[PDB]
């Protein structure tokens, strides 16, 4: 190594904290697109209904039933 | 409405027994003893500083300059006082429709307290002095800022009572490892004299021992709080005197430790050695509920 | 007592009266911290918690505050009282017939002005809104975003380096 | 209507502030935060009575934008009291 | 009320300087580039503020994108103040 | 300077686009004031006492400009509501409108901080910076070309002429002349504005091409008549004859295609039954080439400034765009007179 | 404007407290119907000038709701009742082991 | 505009548009009349063809129509002053 | 009114088909305590 | 030793303890449940307005 093993050393004997301000801030940037975790985060923000919700008419349509437990629409059970 | 009442003089007191017991701890910590042959312990010397320093201790004015001099105390006193209201203790004075908000703007108001005390002497040698003092309440309100954010960022949104509900069997320490250090040497901002130092002398620091309290009350809601329990105020508020006075002895401890960074050196703490690791953070607090679930 | 808003938007005014006369910079100084104190409060009523603390924040926590600086850097010391000074208290004393005596034509609800828009009553219709939204409704529950508006961000962004750069080129 | 008559008549009684002077230059760069401030209650009063939600975010921005240049225009203030000694509208050399 | 709360904190703080008065009886441009500096990032945590607010809602991976990015010019507008600073 | 020079350079010309390219109030209220942060600099640059003056000036006098603008845009929501580009909707709101914009352009009655903010300008770089910032007011200008006043833009576009041909008579400053002609030139801008918004594009392309391909000639530094005197023998006889193009060009000549303006600024006002306007118009004008008749007689005769130092050293400037853009100022009348259809 | 008569606004409404009616939520699984009829006619004509027939029939199964829960387990409801105030603004959490005693009764029942 | 945006979108200007999340407009009906008449290029040079769509938009921003109705009813309640007055809440 | 020209009919607004809130800023006028106390939500708080 | 600093946070016990224990006891006297409610959301000060609608005409907080 020419600037890997030279230039790493020499940060953390001449000062060490400018190596928390690019690893730190670094791990920020790259993690989020790698983990593949950030899916089951988006369903639930959407799935969260701050707003009150509509009422369509229906004429002849499917995944659509009544207020009450039944198999239809979304309706988000990740981890319970 | 008697409770504002109840906000004011006995909090008073407490600023009052805060010279005993700076002048207590500080003195086991250097092997003197504290104030005996004023009381039993000498209990009774902060009513007695109080009759001293009001009464027939007189003001000689260096220029008086008609409507500073007397309004500085007012912006000092006054705005310390306000920001007892919104404090989450069981049940807080008038809930804020955002908590920190209100926190962080009459912190960052205080600073007028130092300012207009520079403009009351007609010295130059006075407002240098001064302005070199604003120079370090101004700059490390950035970090007071960021901090905050970071914190609020994990969990809860700006109201005070959704970050007891969050500490329920967990504290803000363990998460917020990093900024539980940073936090603690940023509350050193309103001339704590730890870190570096500059009407009446007596109620000007009357003000600035009710800062120091603010602040130890502040980092045991953001950090501290173990539990809530509804059906008993009692347990939380015993609870909570032990975790608020513990840190109150670590402001008395790092004044009597520690020496003055020198003021420049004060000044390359932040922007160099705090704001580079704090934005860091910042932007490791952003990712932290994107990555994993985590939006209250 | 019943007005609420109306009461305020008068020492509003009355802080404004401070810097058609010029009273020196230091009493100036204090007029921003009236009116920008006060000026808060008038957003406040209307709703909007968080628009009305970044007065706070900014103006009251950050603007003056940089401004009393300058103050100490150029023409400090001493201000001369305003009682002293010539045209200065005759530009106050004007200043506040322009407000004081319209105030007595508000009264009996509807007034003439200049342009064409009414006084009206200011107490049942002071308001305007009846019920609206529920949950993190009012307007400002939700009242700063980065989505939708993602060009606004990068342009503030860009006048925030500028700035940095600019300054520390100048002195 | 009401609130409108006065925040109106308080931005121009800042307008005549600005372009009045008794030499002193640094109480025309705080009528202007002023201005700035006359405008955020006039901008906020016309966007929360009138629920647009999507216009909230306007007045802060403005408020960024009011800061940018009551700092730039304050550092040219003091460049003056650095070539002269005490700032003035009477000291000037332009023709 | 919250006018009660505040006007009663400051009429007792002006009662204690009436106790204070009545009752007894017988220059350096570097400092301003600190101030420069403080103005200039309070608009940038101004701009950041909504963080703990607007994150409940809003999608995600449009609101990362932006909200690192005012960080990142927070940062480079310190990266240029690295390269002389000043004594102080 | 190094990279930060074109960085804050290229933010002016980010500065317009935003301006150019918007629907939104408040977008081209930020176009504005990025160019505010961003002058400044270039207007310092030397470390000059009248830098200071001229930037603290300039300024002063364009802060309260934009503010004056944002009453505009808090109107236009106090009436209709909407924050589309388009229409005032106000007989109050577009009196604030266009008097703020007067103040950034070189209109008549806010014409005053131009000679003495040109005069402050270190370098011919910085010279460029005020012609080509012109482009943005004129911008907005396009936009909303109705729902405008009669009584309040063309009074203020022929009394503009009027001070614009007296206030060059006793002035011998070369930047001074330059800042009096600018004032000038936007009389003839904003007078088409309501006799069709066409050809005020086109009159941007001749004035802002006209005026670089000065202060580019101007790189040998002249700062006075008699400064700028002593060029015909001591420096080279060639560069006399093309300056006499432009200097002619900028006056009312038919040859040149400095006259390519006035072609259609009188043709398009003459088709709505007005007569009287035009003619004002054109006999103003003739005070505006009595500037550069005096000018042209520092380049055409002798005037006896030799000077005992003689250059033999040949003059190395940055002539970008001072080769290219004369030949199309000295001539193009001839070239595209059906130009007005390819601009607008 | 021509607006409703004096005698347009059903009759027994507003009974119960606030948070009583927020204890329940298995109002939105029976008697969801005519709610559902009131919100589509909502959507569909903004004026509640016309859909107020269809409201009337809101309060009336709305009484039929509040009736049933009267005559029967009427103690571990209450009781819930005294829990779900008692609490701040939690509305949920410290009343999970009431909340335990409360469904169970109802279970005898539809 | 000088310069338009094509395949590209930065608007979100006009109100009445695209909810933050589904927060509406306090004049949010009148615009749905007022776009829907000013679409085209016919009422946006002579103005004269969506005037009874835009008095009723102007009234709900500004509400001045209603403030001289009620100003109007406030006086002559005021007329009642020792008169035939009553008072039903 | 009876005896001035108000027949306090059709509404301000001549589309007559729409029919906004119309008693946000209304309310009724007579009782000014109630109407203080129905629009204090920022105000006081409780 | 210990018996003369420990009385100094032992009053300290006392007067800093009061204001947790004066805005709890409080609500004692003004409502008949030991609670206060607090909007924050227009949602939950509308529950708050049908509240004084109901029974109850002054008073905020009451049963059925």
């Amino acid at each position: 190594a020419e600037r890997v093993a030279a230039f790493l050393k020499n940060v953390w004997a001449k000062e060490p904290v400018l190596v928390a301000s690019f690893a730190i801030a670094g791990l920020a940037v790259i993690l989020p697109t790698l983990s593949p975790y950030t899916k089951y985060s988006l369903m639930i923000n959407x799935x969260x209904x701050x707003x009150x919700x509509x009422x369509x008419x229906x004429x002849x349509x499917x995944x659509x039933x009544x207020x009450x437990x039944x198999x239809x629409x979304x309706x988000x059970x990740x981890x319970x | 409405m008697i409770n504002i009442l109840m906000l004011i003089i006995p909090i008073l007191l407490a600023v009052a027994f805060l010279t005993l017991v700076e002048r207590k701890v500080l003195g086991y910590m250097q092997l003197r003893k504290g104030p005996n042959v004023v009381g039993p312990y000498g209990l009774l010397q902060p009513i007695a500083d109080a009759i001293k320093l009001f009464i027939k201790e007189p003001l000689r004015p260096a220029t008086s300059s008609a409507s500073m001099f007397i309004l500085a105390p007012i912006m000092a006193l006054g705005l310390a006082l306000t920001m007892w209201i919104p404090l989450p203790m069981p049940y807080p004075l008038i809930n804020m429709n955002l908590g920190v908000l209100f926190m962080l703007a009459m912190s960052s108001l205080a600073v007028y307290s130092i300012l207009w005390s520079g403009w009351a002497s007609n010295s130059k040698y006075a407002l240098i002095g001064a302005l070199r003092a604003v120079a370090q309440t101004i700059s490390y309100e950035v970090t007071l800022a960021i901090i905050l954010l970071s914190v609020l960022l994990m969990s809860g949104s700006f109201t005070l009572s959704t970050l007891i509900t969050t500490q329920e069997q967990m504290w803000l320490i363990l998460p917020a490892w990093p900024l539980a250090m940073m936090w603690f040497i940023s509350t050193l901002a309103e001339t704590n004299r730890a870190p570096f130092d500059l009407g009446p002398f007596a109620l000007f620091f009357m003000a600035e021992y009710a800062n120091i309290i603010m602040m130890n009350i502040f980092t045991a809601i953001l950090f501290l709080g173990t539990s809530h329990n509804p059906h008993m105020p009692e347990l939380y508020t015993i609870n909570f005197t032990i975790k608020s006075l513990l840190l109150t002895m670590s402001f008395l401890w790092i004044r009597a430790s520690y020496p003055r960074f020198r003021y420049d050196q004060l000044m390359h703490l932040l922007w160099k050695n705090f704001l580079p690791l704090t934005l860091a953070l910042c932007m490791w607090h952003v990712s932290l509920p994107i990555l994993t679930s985590g939006i209250p | 007592m019943l007005y609420i808003v109306f009461i305020l938007s008068v020492i509003f005014v009355m802080g404004f009266v401070g810097f058609s006369s010029k009273p020196s910079p230091i009493y100036g100084g204090l007029g921003l911290i009236v009116s920008g104190g006060v000026g808060c409060g008038i957003v406040l009523n209307f709703g909007g918690s968080f628009l009305g603390l970044m007065v706070f924040l900014i103006y009251l926590g950050g603007m003056m505050v940089v401004f009393g600086y300058t103050t100490a850097m150029a023409t400090e010391q001493y201000p001369e009282i305003w009682l002293s000074n010539k045209a200065v208290l005759g530009a106050f004393v004007t200043g506040l017939l322009m407000e004081f005596f319209m105030v007595y034509y508000v009264l009996k609800d509807k007034e003439v002005e200049v342009v064409f828009e009414f006084n009206g009553l200011g107490d049942w219709v002071i308001y305007d809104t009846g019920d609206s939204g529920f949950f993190s409704e009012e307007a400002m529950g939700i009242a700063a975003l980065y989505s939708y508006g993602t060009w606004l961000v990068i342009v503030t962004g860009w006048s925030l380096l500028i700035g940095v750069v600019v300054i520390m080129e100048i002195t | 209507s009401m609130v409108y008559m006065n925040i109106m008549m308080a931005f121009t009684v800042s307008l005549v502030g600005l372009l009045m002077y008794r030499s002193h230059l640094m109480s025309s760069l705080l009528c202007l935060e002023g201005m700035m401030l006359s405008l955020f209650v006039m901008a906020a009063l016309t966007i929360l009575n009138s629920h647009f939600t999507l216009a909230s975010m306007m007045p802060i921005i403005l408020l960024v934008f009011a800061a940018c240049e009551a700092a730039l225009g304050l550092s040219l203030l003091v460049m003056v009291s650095n070539t002269y000694g005490t700032d003035y509208v009477q000291n000037l050399n332009l023709l | 009320n919250l006018m009660l709360a505040l006007l009663t904190n400051f009429t007792l703080a002006t009662l204690l300087v009436i106790i204070a008065f009545w009752l007894p009886q017988l220059f350096s441009m570097k400092f301003f580039l600190v101030a420069i500096t403080f103005l200039l990032f309070d608009l940038e945590i101004a701009l950041l503020l909504p963080l703990p607010w607007a994150s409940q809602t809003a999608n995600l991976n449009t609101m990362l994108t932006m909200a690192l990015f005012l960080i990142i010019l927070l940062a480079v507008s310190l990266a240029y103040e690295w390269t002389q600073k000043g004594l102080e | 300077n190094p990279i930060i020079f074109i960085i804050i350079l290229l933010t002016i010309m980010l500065g317009t686009i935003i301006v150019m390219i918007s629907s939104h109030w408040l977008l081209v209220w930020i176009g504005f004031e990025m160019n505010m942060l961003a002058i400044i600099p270039i207007m310092m640059k030397n470390h000059n006492p009248r830098a200071t003056e001229a930037s603290t000036k300039y300024f002063l006098t364009q802060s309260t400009a934009s503010m004056l603008l944002m009453m505009a845009v808090i109107i236009n929501l106090m009436f209709s509501g909407q924050w589309t580009v388009m229409k005032l909707f106000n007989p109050m709101a577009s009196m604030l409108m266009t008097m703020a914009l007067a103040m950034k352009l070189g209109m008549a009655p806010f014409h005053f901080w131009v000679p003495e903010v040109t005069q402050g300008i270190p370098l011919s770089s910085g010279l460029i910076l005020l012609t080509w910032q012109k482009l943005a007011p004129m911008s907005v200008l396009y936009q909303i070309f109705p729902s405008i006043n009669l009584n309040l833009i063309l009074t203020l576009s022929v009394l503009s002429i009027l001070i614009g041909g007296w206030g060059g008579l006793n002035q011998t400053q070369l930047r001074k002349i330059m800042a009096y002609s600018s004032i000038a030139h936007m009389g003839w801008m904003t007078a088409v504005l309501p006799y069709n918004p066409t050809m005020t594009l086109l009159n941007l392309i001749i004035y802002i091409i006209m005026t670089s391909t000065m202060f580019t000639m101007f790189m040998a530094n002249s700062t006075t008549t008699t400064l700028s005197l002593s060029h015909t023998w001591n420096k080279t006889p060639i560069m006399t004859v093309l300056i006499l193009a432009t200097l002619l060009s900028m006056g009312g000549l038919p040859p040149l295609s400095g006259f390519m303006p006035k072609w259609m600024i009188i043709q398009e006002m003459t088709k709505n039954n007005s007569i009287i306007l035009p003619t004002f118009m054109a006999i103003t004008a003739l005070l505006n080439l009595y500037f550069y008749m005096r000018l042209t007689y520092s380049t055409t005769l002798t005037m006896f400034p030799s000077t005992n130092n003689m250059k033999m050293k040949w003059q190395f400037p940055l002539m970008k765009k001072m080769t290219f853009l004369p030949t199309m100022v000295v001539l193009s009348t001839m070239m595209l007179p059906l130009t007005p259809m390819l601009s607008v | 404007e021509l607006p409703s008569l004096e005698d347009l606004k059903v009759q027994e409404v507003k009974v119960s407290s606030s948070v009583l009616k927020a204890a329940a939520h298995h109002y939105g699984a029976q008697c969801d119907k005519p709610n559902k009829e009131f919100m589509l006619c909502r959507w569909e004509e903004k004026d509640p000038r016309r859909c107020l027939e269809e409201g009337k029939l809101v309060n009336q199964c709305a009484l039929e709701f509040f009736r049933q829960i009267k005559r029967h387990c009427a103690e571990p409801f209450t009781e819930y009742w005294t829990c779900i105030d008692y609490s701040g603004l939690q509305l949920f959490r410290r009343c999970r082991k009431q909340q335990a005693q409360f469904d169970e009764c109802v279970l005898d029942k539809l | 505009q000088k310069r338009l945006g094509v395949d590209l979108d930065r608007w979100m200007t006009i109100q009445s548009a695209e909810q933050p999340h589904g927060i509406p407009s306090r004049c949010h009906a009148f615009e749905k009349e007022w776009i829907e008449c000013a679409h085209g290029i016919g009422s946006i040079r002579a103005e004269k063809e969506c005037k009874i769509e835009f008095e009723d938009f102007r009234e709900c921003l500004l509400r001045q129509k209603t403030m001289k109705r009620l100003h109007a009813i406030r006086r002559q309640r005021e007329k009642l002053i020792k008169e035939g007055k009553y008072t039903p809440p | 009114v009876m005896k001035x020209x108000x027949x306090x009919x059709x509404x301000x607004x001549x589309x007559x088909x729409x029919x906004x809130x119309x008693x946000x800023x209304x309310x009724x006028x007579x009782x000014x305590x109630x109407x203080x106390x129905x629009x204090x939500x920022x105000x006081x708080x409780x | 030793m210990w018996f003369e600093v420990l009385p100094g946070i032992a009053v300290m016990g006392v007067c800093l303890f009061i204001p947790g224990m004066a805005t709890a006891r409080i609500h004692r006297f003004s409502n008949g449940g030991k609670e206060k409610r607090v909007a924050h959301y227009p949602y939950q000060w509308y529950l708050m307005e049908r509240d004084r609608r109901v029974s109850g005409v002054n008073r905020s907080y009451v049963s059925k």
